[PDB]
């Protein structure tokens, strides 16, 4: 089992769209009702849903936000009534520091219903994190969170998907800070998916509700295994485990206009795809950690073993020169279209990322030197006498970009 | 006409895909409680270091086909399936100071490399093909054949039967490296020692009988 | 199996009615569907494509242009399904060094594309190429892809079919030095099918459409006993050992309506066609250096002895003094109506295409002593300083020319 917290209108999107996926997949009818061909599934449910009295299934989803609009409108949509009215929690009446002082402010009724949640379950494994870390909401509440969490629950996975400011694009004026001091807390406290809307939206080219379509298929696909039982990789911590920063790839990231060109794809074809840094949907001889495949469709192991060897002949990847990658293979869900003969998602530890902290830090020393909008985070009480938070929260990327 | 009475009424073929399966999803619970014994405790939670004899019951008319001594080497195949689950299960768990996750990917690669061989590349590959031969069975004695011609060959494959202290050992006694360095949690002495058995597992393979190569590669 | 690489308007097109010919040759549907006569065909399909899940039939083509109409007009057209919309790339907006600027500002993505489509073949044998040397499209570009190509890939093959500019006609008047470049890298690169407009409108005489419609004829009788497996030439590296600059003809270039003249039509009469200057597509005792003759129909070999003999005693043909011909068979396509009874394709290596380069070269010198025309050249990086291509590249031709 496991439980989502999302943060901020992008979390709180992220989670919509997500569990839009999930009913998809699973077969679960929008008002959580099932459908009469999914009666007999074999698919597991409890991972991410937990059925009612009412035969309904509730998501183990928690809706966090500093404003309602966002939320309004999602109980607006034909998937309102599946959400749990009890949990979801909308604050009564875009900074980081107030974003963390109302955190210490109601830290009692969210922590009721995480506990609430939790208590529900009887082998939950670990959470994932939804959110942004340029806005004021995402990147202080997550922050609060992390830190109360990691405090509390000391045998739990924390994962996240968190979604990168644009750089090229010059949106939060004060997303240096936010970014910095969420990293921070992530290095601090994380467990375990980078994100960004640059290269994301690059992909998606070359509205938000496409964009985040796309995010909540990769979430879907890295836990699909997980959802669906087979033999190896049977648990979230095999999946770390194998692993440990990441980022990640999609091969068949094709529009519903764009499936007339039925591509014969093999598995190597696909596996290859995974590995360019086009695919990967982030933005020195920097090299590999670590790389897995996860692959849907008929799959034929001696096809998988013909395409490590060629692309290890080929020496198209580069590894370190100090340690000495892993290709699981899962089953589509037996309802969606098998629009594609054989899919592929790829997530990968690559020394690269470094780069992505050495800009944000290249931006939060473009700023700190001229002392460019603190005049709101002295308000605040956690900034009303000094700003050491920032001067420890720079010195600790620092030493990770060093330790990269 | 005995075959086409056999797959239902006294359903001796939909037994077999059961046994097959309640062994080698369920059994991810049962084992996770093992690792934090009684004999009572664990019935039931089965219900809900090399021991644990598991047996089943098989009604007459399938009782010529699982045999007796068929059930021990079912029971053979599912003792060390299980040792590698706990090697990969507790190397997972968890989450010169940081050079200790050097030795954690140096082995938990290893593990994880193995498990990926017995499980997808021999306890999947023979069971496709074992379940597309018996639905064309056609007589009660080779129906015997093409099971024990099944097990035999299992058993062969996973390196169980013969060449243990020559081969097999060498698996078995790193194996003792992945308990060791999970209760820590002498660090330079064990490198000494996993570079020395790992060449010394790959300095003994090195002999390849032919399917060895498609774990040889690491 | 093997690649084409078509640029310009003129391999834009070439590729076009040579993918036709194949389609209908090998009972493939405009759509890639395949007809229901053609089921159980015994024809090997892989050499120019490779089936997809859905069961159609995707060519190993790839469309470069410099301009968007030609190949937009081409997916208008009934077989425009057929391509790969992924492989085809088109300028997102007539000189060799504009040409070749581009090429190297373009290399990534053609490069991927070339990786991604020889990747899915096993035993690729080589390269086909189809352009004009004239224009500044086919003749920069191909010389660049050429380049890089013999760089990449030191292993394969490399047939080209170059167009060359008419020149009884007084069409570019910057033909010259795109000609004489492209010769330039043909020699250094390419390891093996000359064509002018000149004497092949001389033969259809005695739209574009008709004319490439010929020589996608060429191209396709040329690889058909490779299409087609038998007993000997069962590869084009058996063909181009056979005989190694070339030029080629083929006997029944006939009208769909001079079909009314039913000859009787042996094997000898064919070969003996084949042999004269007027037939030979293209436009001091110059003699030959090597001779294919290729037939197609029902043919027996103590016919083609016998013509092979009587020809030798009437001595119609002149041989090299300093080194000591060849006739393969094949077997015509089970659909197309053999309105021939026998029919024969040539290709020949003969010294008096020497003749051709003395004619660009007498037009070159006529213009380097003048500097016409070399104001857009200078624009461009490779020729921003000086012209030394220029000079290297004349005198390579002179040298080929000395050596024939």
């Amino acid at each position: 089992e496991i439980i989502t917290l999302q943060l901020g209108q992008c979390g709180n999107q992220i989670g919509f769209e997500f569990w839009k996926q999930l009913c998809a997949e699973h077969g679960i009818s929008p008002e959580g009702i099932v459908e009469e061909f999914a009666t007999e599934g074999t698919d597991r449910k409890d991972v991410f849903f937990y059925q009612a009295d009412d035969e309904h299934y509730i998501p183990r989803a928690v809706l966090l936000d500093l404003e309602p609009r966002v939320i309004h409108s999602i109980l607006n949509s034909p998937y309102a009534k599946l959400y749990n009215p009890e949990n979801i929690y909308l604050s009564e009446h875009n900074n980081w520091a107030s974003g963390f002082s109302q955190g210490e402010k109601i830290h009692e009724d969210i922590f009721d219903i995480i506990d609430r949640e939790a208590d529900g379950s009887d082998s939950l494994e670990g959470f994932v994190l939804c959110h942004s870390i340029a806005g004021g909401t995402g990147s202080g509440l997550g922050s609060y969170l992390l830190e109360r969490l990691n405090d509390r629950y000391p045998k739990k996975l924390v994962q996240t998907y968190s979604v990168f400011p644009n750089q090229d694009e010059m949106d939060v004026v004060v997303q240096p800070y936010n970014s910095l001091l969420t990293l921070k807390r992530l290095t601090q406290n994380a467990d375990c998916v980078v994100l960004d809307n640059t290269a994301l939206n690059r992909i998606a080219t070359d509205s938000f509700s496409q964009i985040n379509q796309l995010v909540s298929t990769i979430m879907s696909a890295s836990t699909t295994t997980l959802r669906y039982p087979g033999y190896m990789n049977n648990d979230l911590i095999g999946l770390i485990a194998s692993l440990i920063f990441l980022m990640t790839g999609y091969t068949p990231l094709t529009t519903d206009q764009s499936v007339a060109s039925v591509r014969k794809t093999t598995v190597l074809d696909v596996m290859r795809r995974l590995l360019q840094p086009k695919n990967v949907m982030v933005s020195t001889n920097h090299c590999y950690i670590a790389i897995l495949n996860i692959i849907q469709g008929e799959v034929d192991p001696t096809q998988v073993h013909k395409s490590l060897q060629r692309i290890r002949e080929r020496k198209l990847a580069n590894f370190i020169p100090w340690g000495p990658i892993q290709v699981a293979l899962s089953r589509k869900s037996p309802y969606l279209p098998s629009a594609h003969r054989v899919s592929g998602l790829m997530m990968a530890n690559h020394t690269s990322i470094s780069s992505l902290f050495e800009r944000t830090c290249r931006q939060y020393d473009k700023l700190r030197k001229r002392e460019a909008f603190l005049e709101q985070f002295r308000k605040e009480d956690m900034f009303k006498d000094n700003f050491d938070e920032m001067d420890t929260s720079r010195e600790i990327v620092q030493q990770l970009i060093d330790e990269y | 006409n005995l075959m086409q009475t056999l797959k239902k009424d006294y359903r001796l073929v939909e037994y077999l895909q059961a046994m097959r399966n309640f062994f080698l999803d369920t059994m991810y619970d049962f084992y996770t409680s093992i690792f934090d014994q009684n004999v009572s405790f664990l019935n039931v939670q089965l219900q809900e270091l090399d021991g644990l004899t598991l047996s089943y019951k098989v009604p007459w008319p399938v009782d010529i086909v699982i045999s007796l001594e068929c059930q021990k080497i079912y029971n053979q195949v599912f003792l060390l399936l299980l040792q590698i689950k706990w090697a990969k299960y507790s190397l997972d768990v968890l989450l010169q100071i940081h050079r200790m996750f050097l030795l954690r990917v140096k082995l938990m690669h290893f593990v994880n490399s193995l498990h990926n061989y017995i499980m997808t590349r021999i306890l999947h590959s023979t069971g496709l093909e074992f379940q597309h031969q018996v639905e064309e069975a056609k007589d009660l004695d080779q129906l015997i054949k093409i099971h024990y011609r099944y097990l035999s060959t299992i058993h062969d494959r996973c390196l169980l039967r013969e060449k243990v202290s020559f081969v097999k050992e060498a698996i078995m006694k790193v194996l003792n490296l992945a308990l060791m360095f999970a209760d820590g949690w002498s660090i330079e002495k064990m490198e000494s020692d996993f570079k020395n058995c790992h060449m010394f597992l790959v300095t003994i393979l090195n002999k390849a009988f032919p399917h060895l190569e498609s774990l040889a590669l690491s």
